[PDB]
């Protein structure tokens, strides 16, 4: 950002517009891998659990 | 009524019966060996559910 800079000019105005825009970009974003942790524990804990599913997928 | 070789007087009667849902093939299991788990321990496979 600094070599962008013009003399006769303000600076924090120039700073303060480009964090909030970057900050804008960061936050609207499409990620590639999306991710979904698996829960602590599954409530029935009996006879099925997701953890379970997942591990009989392997 | 007096039955025959019971020598004690007995009745009998028609009553209303209605079967239940409990089997004994839904619930028995063996097991000899099946798949592993991912650390070594035996576990539930699901195999049964899809015949």
């Amino acid at each position: 950002i600094f070599p962008k800079l013009k003399h006769n000019s303000s600076v924090i105005s120039y700073l303060d517009v480009v964090i909030k825009q970057k900050l804008k970009y960061l936050f609207t974003f499409k990620y590639p891998i999306s991710y979904k942790p698996l829960k602590a524990e599954t409530t029935d804990d009996e006879e099925l659990s997701e953890q379970e599913r997942m591990e009989i997928n392997l | 009524f007096k039955c025959e070789g019971i020598s004690t007087p007995l009745i009998i009667g028609e009553i209303y019966m209605v079967r239940l849902k409990h089997e004994p093939h839904s619930k028995f299991s063996a097991r000899s060996t099946s798949f592993m788990n991912l650390r070594g321990l035996p576990a539930k496979s699901k195999n049964f559910k899809e015949h």
